[PDB]
């Protein structure tokens, strides 16, 4: 674990003076030892870590997606779409069904890899939580460049989804999509 | 281990490897549930009706014989369903496959293999080291040719344009 | 083979044998390739698979 006893692992505690959760010991990476409310008893942590990067790899994609699309339309959907975006460009894009598409593909992906992997990993398999082989490009070949890059992806990907909901409550309160948004900073002036 | 297709997933284990065009992908596990010899019969066969259908999809469009009318492949079914000549197609098709449930009987007390009924009328395949590429061969393209079928069909009802002149107008 | 041949038949009885042929319609063998894996269905089918 990338700087256990250090930046994660059992030394750490997020809630000092509390005790480390019961169930939460030093292999699972990202664990400054976290869990007020105590889910840990409860859930399988193994679920709990498919969960926790797979939503901050959607988030991660999302998060970069709203800035993206702020930015840069792609022309063909920007025309079809009128300059609509985050939650309008859902209720748009789910008509010409470039959303109704990537549902089909993505659940798709879920059925064949997801679903199946979830189901031995919980049974128990050698596969990790989380993971799948992807790396076309074996970007780490070490071990210790891939800890460092695990926790990288889960805390990257927790500024994620920390902000996605940021951009998503920002822009239903406030109309400004999120490149828009930190401009025209305070943003009451205009609900837009 | 784990399957080479799938690498998250592990190797299904009536998949061992031994059939033509097996890359241990059953994702969802349905050779655990029945017997593969059933399974491979079905994709064989699927796969012989869609690579056929791939063709005549393409050859029609080029050149529908003279005594029959020209239309588009997906609008001759409706036409040929009164013609009569669906019937006749339709009809034959069941008798061959009285057969073919005959086979099936086979297959299920292990006298006859997935997918095989000896008909290499020309010995093409005869030799053991082609017999196994043309059956590698053959799976891949029937796997190929399941997904031409759906395409070319489902294009027409989306477009009203005979594969071959979509492609040349998109 | 041998010509004329008559071949002994000690087999089901004539209403048997139509009652067999009956049975194409009544029990074909199409839907039985369908059950599960007969020999074991994987009964020790191991966790991780
Ligand atoms: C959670 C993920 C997510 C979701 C739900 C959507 C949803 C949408 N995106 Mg996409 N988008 C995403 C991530 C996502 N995006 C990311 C990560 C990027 C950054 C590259 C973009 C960049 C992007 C652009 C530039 C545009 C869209 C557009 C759209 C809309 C139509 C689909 C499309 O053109 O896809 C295209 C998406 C991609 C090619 C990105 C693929 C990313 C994966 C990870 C590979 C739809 C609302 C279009 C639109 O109508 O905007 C007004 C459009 O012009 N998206
Ligand atoms: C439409 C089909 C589909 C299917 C079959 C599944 C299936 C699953 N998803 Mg979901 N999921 C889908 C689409 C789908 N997802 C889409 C389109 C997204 C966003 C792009 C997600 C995002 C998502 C997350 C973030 C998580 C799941 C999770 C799950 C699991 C429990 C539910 C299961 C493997 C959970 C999981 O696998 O972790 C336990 C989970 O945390 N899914
Ligand atoms: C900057 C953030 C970040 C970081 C540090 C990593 C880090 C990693 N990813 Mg990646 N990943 C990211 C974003 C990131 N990912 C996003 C946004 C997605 C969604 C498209 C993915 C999807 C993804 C997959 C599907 C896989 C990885 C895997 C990996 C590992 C090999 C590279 C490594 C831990 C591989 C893994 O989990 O190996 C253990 C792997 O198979 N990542
Ligand atoms: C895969 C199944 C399949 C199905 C359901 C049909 C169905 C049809 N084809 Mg055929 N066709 C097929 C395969 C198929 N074809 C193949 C493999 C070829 C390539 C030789 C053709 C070439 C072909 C032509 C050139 C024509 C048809 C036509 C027709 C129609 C009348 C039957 C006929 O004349 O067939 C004749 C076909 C054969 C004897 C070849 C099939 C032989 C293999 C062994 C089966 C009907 C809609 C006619 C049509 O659309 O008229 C409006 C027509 O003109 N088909
Ligand atoms: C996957 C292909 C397919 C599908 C979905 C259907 C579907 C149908 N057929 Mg069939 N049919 C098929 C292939 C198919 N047919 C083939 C290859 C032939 C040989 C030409 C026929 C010949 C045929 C006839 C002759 C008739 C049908 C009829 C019907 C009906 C139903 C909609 C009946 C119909 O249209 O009335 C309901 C009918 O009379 N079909
Ligand atoms: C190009 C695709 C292709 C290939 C590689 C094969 C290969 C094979 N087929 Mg054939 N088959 C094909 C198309 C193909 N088939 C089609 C379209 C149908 C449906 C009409 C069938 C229906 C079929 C049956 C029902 C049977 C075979 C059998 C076989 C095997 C023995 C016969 C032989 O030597 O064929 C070699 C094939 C070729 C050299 C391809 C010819 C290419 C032309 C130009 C198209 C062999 C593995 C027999 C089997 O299973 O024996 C083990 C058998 O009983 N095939
Ligand atoms: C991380 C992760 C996951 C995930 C995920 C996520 C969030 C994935 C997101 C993926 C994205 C955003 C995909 C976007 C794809 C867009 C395409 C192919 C566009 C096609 C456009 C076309 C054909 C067009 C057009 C046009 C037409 C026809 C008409 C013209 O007038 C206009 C125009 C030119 C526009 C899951 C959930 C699976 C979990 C897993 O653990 C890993
Ligand atoms: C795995 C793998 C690979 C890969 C890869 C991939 C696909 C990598 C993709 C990585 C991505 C998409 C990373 C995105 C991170 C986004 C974050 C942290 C967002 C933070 C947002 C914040 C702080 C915010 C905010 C905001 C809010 C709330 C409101 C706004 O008004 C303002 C503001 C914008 C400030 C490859 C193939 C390359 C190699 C390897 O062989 C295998
Ligand atoms: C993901 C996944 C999997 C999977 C899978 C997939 C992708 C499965 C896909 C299956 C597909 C695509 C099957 C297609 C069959 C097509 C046929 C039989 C066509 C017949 C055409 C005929 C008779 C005709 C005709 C005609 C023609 C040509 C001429 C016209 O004038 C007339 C007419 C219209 C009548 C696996 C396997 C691993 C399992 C896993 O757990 C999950
Ligand atoms: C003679 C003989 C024998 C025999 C035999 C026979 C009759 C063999 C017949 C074999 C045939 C007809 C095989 C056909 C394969 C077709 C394929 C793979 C097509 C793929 C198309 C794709 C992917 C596509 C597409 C597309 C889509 C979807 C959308 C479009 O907009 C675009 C595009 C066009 C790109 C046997 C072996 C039985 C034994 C005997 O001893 C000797
Ligand atoms: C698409 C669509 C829609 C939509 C939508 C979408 C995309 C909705 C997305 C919603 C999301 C992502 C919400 C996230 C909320 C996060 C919160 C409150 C986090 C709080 C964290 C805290 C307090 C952390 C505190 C902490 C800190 C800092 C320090 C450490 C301790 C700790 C406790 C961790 C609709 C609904 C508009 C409909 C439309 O038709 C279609
Ligand atoms: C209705 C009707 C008729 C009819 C009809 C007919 C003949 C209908 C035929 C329909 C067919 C053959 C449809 C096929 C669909 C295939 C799909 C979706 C495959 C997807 C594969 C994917 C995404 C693969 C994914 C993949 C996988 C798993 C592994 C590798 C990676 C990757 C490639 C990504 C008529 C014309 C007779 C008229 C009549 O009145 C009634």
């Amino acid at each position: 674990l990338y700087k256990d006893g250090i930046i994660q692992g059992l030394g750490v505690e997020a809630i000092p003076g509390a005790g480390r959760p019961a169930n939460l010991d030093g292999t699972l990476v990202g664990d400054v030892g976290f869990d007020p409310l105590g889910f840990s008893n409860w859930l399988d942590l193994r679920w709990a870590r498919e969960a926790e990067i797979k939503h901050g790899r959607v988030a991660m994609l999302a998060a970069t997606g709203m800035i993206v699309q702020d930015a840069y339309k792609f022309p063909g959907f920007e025309g079809e779409f009128g300059g609509a975006a985050m939650m309008k460009l859902h209720n748009l894009a789910v008509e010409q069904g470039a959303m109704q598409q990537l549902l089909l593909w993505l659940g798709l992906l879920e059925i064949i890899s997801g679903v199946p992997a979830i189901i031995q990993t919980l049974n128990g398999s050698e596969r990790q939580p989380g993971d799948f082989g992807f790396d076309p490009l074996n970007c780490g070949a070490n071990p210790d460049t891939l800890a460092r890059r695990q926790l990288t992806e889960l805390k990257n990907g927790r500024l994620a989804m920390i902000a996605v909901g940021g951009m998503v409550h920002h822009y239903l309160l406030v109309g400004r999509g999120p490149i828009e948004f930190i401009t025209n900073i305070p943003n009451f002036k205009n609900p837009l | 281990d784990f399957s080479a297709a799938v690498p998250f997933l592990k190797r299904p284990s009536n998949l061992d490897g031994t059939l033509a065009g097996d890359v241990g992908f059953d994702p969802l596990g349905f050779s655990d549930v029945f017997d593969l010899r059933v399974l491979r019969e079905a994709e064989l066969k699927h796969g012989r009706f869609a690579m056929l259908a791939v063709l005549g999809f393409l050859v029609q469009e080029v050149y529908t014989f003279p005594f029959f009318p020209k239309m588009a492949p997906v609008d001759a079914h409706d036409y040929f369903v009164t013609q009569g000549g669906g019937s006749q197609i339709i009809f034959w098709i069941s008798f061959v496959e009285i057969f073919g449930v005959v086979a099936l009987f086979e297959l299920i007390q292990g006298k006859r293999d997935a997918g095989d009924f000896a008909f290499d009328p020309l010995g093409l395949g005869k030799d053991e080291a082609t017999l196994a590429r043309y059956k590698v061969a053959e799976i891949k393209h029937a796997r190929l040719a399941m997904i031409a079928i759906g395409g070319f069909i489902h294009q027409f009802w989306v477009t009203k344009q005979t594969v071959l002149e979509q492609l040349g107008n998109f | 083979l041998y010509g004329k041949y008559a071949p002994e038949y000690d087999g089901p009885t004539f209403r048997e044998g139509l009652e067999y042929v009956l049975s194409f319609a009544w029990k074909p063998p199409i839907l039985i390739a369908w059950k599960p894996r007969a020999d074991l269905d994987r009964a020790m089918m191991d966790p991780a698979r």
